[PDB]
RNA sequence: UAACAGCCGAGGUUGUGAAUUGCUUUCAAAAAUUUUGAAAAGCAAUUCACAAUAAGGAUUAUUCCGUUGUGAAAACAUUCAAGGCGGGGCAACUCGCCUU
């Protein structure tokens, strides 16, 4: 906000008029200051508020109504970092002098005053920048050397001998820029975090490396702010919509949404908005709140491809242009320009260049797009390749086209409408896709059917997994990636469990497979490890005949505290433990010189 | 049960970041020394 | 909710110099074993400037490695390909798209 007041002031309360707020048997007061300000929050205890000097950091925000909306927040002198920062900021500011000059003047007043860590600890870098520039531009006149060029080329060459590019770039500046923006105040940008982005689970690439093999590189996940991903999610939501009424609670859907025209109209209506909700969805069909619902939460809002609507709003705010500049290519280019260039000045340069290349006025477009919010850090499950492949299949109406589909999906569709037999077609396919008699029936498709049509696999069925010996387990242990769990404690516990099971299998199995028959897991915050350890250990005693299938083997039988304590008490194990641990207890009795640590019982004698 | 920097890697990263800041400051000082020497602004004994 | 990783800030501590003043001792003089004095050392206090801040090892790129895990190879994991369809700034650098 243009203000960023955050002003630290110390105000004394004059009087506390009773505000008549009787809550929980106590009436609250208000706060009045000499300047004419009131604390927004109420006051209960008057002992700490009457005629006391209270200091807060206050921010004034200009609301649309035309009056400041002052905020209040308690701060403490020399105890709060932000409070000390703001106090020093204001003390330098009202002096209208440089921070070094402020330190001087304080030294002038009191020679005993300590400077570092007490007087000025934390302030904005811009103050030091301002003072240092001022001194260099002042001294540059007197010293001819600061205006020379042979020395400025020599020093640039010394700094960047092996960098021709940076040498040539900097040969156009002055010594002030070198001292400020290239040496002292240069701060490196954040390291790229794209290296940790997850991989697409559908698209693979195969290539021959230098090691004489052929292995696969994965595709990085598409950003969730991608217009393709936004459109895909909007299409998913629009197709998933089923309506309900309030009188008889019947499924009124497929009546108001039967033909392709209604779905096309719903999509076109949702393009112009940013977030659909109950009221907008009901009004789109001229329905009402009192009579119908949309099968979901009546007070929740879902994303509605807000990027396109925001771009349209900005491109209408710039004005002085026709309503045809914005298109799919322009939207993608705008997304690339804003999301790619994550730096303020370079973002400004990119926006100016984008306004220059297109025949548009760069007067209000730059102002509209300079405050564009940086996109949220989130990435989808798949990539842009998968979404680009899948999107033609889902769309219906004029957005449904057979030409944009690639060779593989088109051939699979032709095979499934022909009814012939392919090695990639099962009876499940003909059961599910019996309604796809004609190639035109591939309208308004869903994620699962379109995914199988495109790639040829029905959802994620895992690979079950069976370990024929400890070789597989030790390979998996060697290939285990560090920091792949929530916390290090769990991962180290699991790793040591794997180590001990490997050792026991090696010893008591002597290299014989299937030596173990059943494995039981007891845990005793730590609850999430159960499913993971069951999934890991399923790969040993799984039964391959089909009588043991699923995410986890039926052989893995988790335990619980109830059965443990019941069997320990019933089977005499509690007595065994007690007699085993007694010797420490009579030693404790002997050292304590008391008999309280062991108590006799006659039921067990 | 609650968690407050409960990891060895956390303190390792803390120490590494502190060292990195120190090394950045030292590099800035080195570049300043080189620039000032090539401009001949330092005193004789200091540059010696 | 959390892991991991990255860009930066202000202290503190030890150490050098300096401004002021302290306590102890010895040289060191006067005076009545004792009081005062010149000097030196040891130990500090307050403030300012600077050095180091895990021992150490590279390098001259606006680069770094040194408190994590595995385990005998003192070996690694935490970097990891080829091009092309391109955009972004005065560029280095970075971000979208496609085939092996």
């Amino acid at each position: 906000e243009e203000e960023k007041d955050k002003t630290f002031v110390r105000l004394k309360v004059d009087r506390i008029v009773d505000s008549g707020e009787n809550v929980k048997g106590k009436i609250l007061y208000d706060v009045y200051f000499e300047n004419g300000w009131k604390y927004d929050k109420q006051v209960v205890k008057t002992e700490d508020w009457v005629d006391r000097t209270k200091e807060f950091i206050v921010s004034e925000s200009i609301l649309k109504n035309g009056e400041t909306k002052r905020t209040f927040k308690a701060v403490d002198s020399e105890k709060d970092w932000i409070a000390i920062k703001t106090k020093t900021e204001q003390e330098i500011e009202h002096s209208h002098k440089t921070v070094g000059t402020y330190i001087y003047e304080t030294l002038l007043q009191n020679p005993k005053q300590k400077i570092k860590g007490k007087l000025v600890r934390t302030i904005e870098r811009k103050f030091y920048k301002e003072e240092l520039r001022q001194i260099l531009e002042k001294q540059k006149e007197f010293h001819q050397e600061l205006q020379s060029d042979d020395l400025y080329n020599d020093c640039i060459r010394e700094l960047y001998r092996n960098n021709e590019v940076h040498q040539l770039t900097l040969r156009k500046k002055d010594f002030v820029h070198l001292f400020m923006e290239d040496i002292i105040f240069y701060q490196r940008p954040l390291r790229s975090q794209k290296s940790s982005v997850s991989n697409c689970t559908l698209e693979f690439r195969k290539y021959k490396g230098e090691n004489g093999a052929e292995h696969t590189q994965y595709l990085k996940a598409i950003p969730k702010s991608n217009p393709y991903y936004q459109e895909f999610r909007l299409w998913q939501w629009i197709f998933n919509l089923n309506l309900y009424t309030k009188d008889n609670d019947e499924n009124v859907t497929k009546v108001f949404l039967n033909t392709t025209q209604d779905f096309e109209n719903l999509f076109e209506f949702l393009n112009t908005r940013k977030e659909v909700d109950q009221k907008a969805l009901l009004k789109h069909f001229k329905l009402n709140e009192k009579t119908h619902r949309w099968n979901f939460v009546e007070d929740k809002k879902y994303p509605c491809n807000e990027t396109k609507t925001m771009i349209s709003s900005r491109l209408d705010k710039v004005e002085n242009i026709s309503d045809d500049f914005l298109t799919r290519d322009i939207e993608q280019k705008i997304w690339h320009i804003i999301y790619s260039v994550n730096d303020k000045v370079e973002y400004e340069k990119a926006l100016k260049s984008f306004a220059r290349k297109h025949h548009l006025d760069e007067s209000s477009f730059f102002e509209a797009f300079r405050k564009f919010p940086p996109f949220k850090s989130e990435y989808g499950s798949f990539s842009e390749k998968a979404i680009k492949k899948l999107l033609p299949l889902m769309r219906l109406g004029k957005y449904w086209n057979y030409a944009e589909i690639d060779k593989y999906s088109r051939e699979r569709i032709q095979k499934i409408i022909t009814g012939e037999y392919d090695e990639n077609i099962k009876d499940k396919v003909r059961e599910k896709s019996v309604h796809l008699t004609i190639e035109n029936d591939f309208q308004g498709l869903q994620l699962w059917l379109a995914q199988y049509i495109v790639y040829g696999r029905h959802s994620e069925a895992s690979m079950i997994g069976k370990w024929n010996s400890a070789n597989d387990l030790e390979v998996f242990l060697k290939d285990f990636k560090q920091h792949s769990l929530r916390n290090p404690i769990v991962e180290q516990v699991i790793t040591e469990t794997l180590r001990v099971v490997k050792d026991i299998w090696l010893k008591y199995g002597n290299g014989t497979k299937d030596f173990f028959n059943e494995i039981h897991i007891e845990l005793g915050d730590t609850r999430y490890i159960s499913k993971y350890i069951s999934g890991i250990l399923s790969n040993i005693v799984r039964v391959e005949d089909g009588s043991d299938e699923g995410v986890n083997s039926k052989n893995i039988v988790p335990g619980n505290g109830k059965i443990t304590t019941q069997l320990k008490q019933d089977w005499g194990l509690n007595d065994v433990w007690n007699d085993l641990i007694l010797p420490r207890f009579e030693r404790m009795n002997q050292l304590t010189n008391s008999k309280d640590f062991t108590a006799w019982n006659e039921n067990h004698q | 049960g609650k968690g407050n920097s409960v990891s060895q890697t956390a303190e390792r990263t803390k120490y590494r970041s502190v060292r990195r800041l120190r090394e950045r400051f030292l590099l800035r000082r080195e570049r300043l020394h080189r620039v000032l020497y090539i401009l001949n602004f330092l005193p004789e004994h200091y540059a010696s």
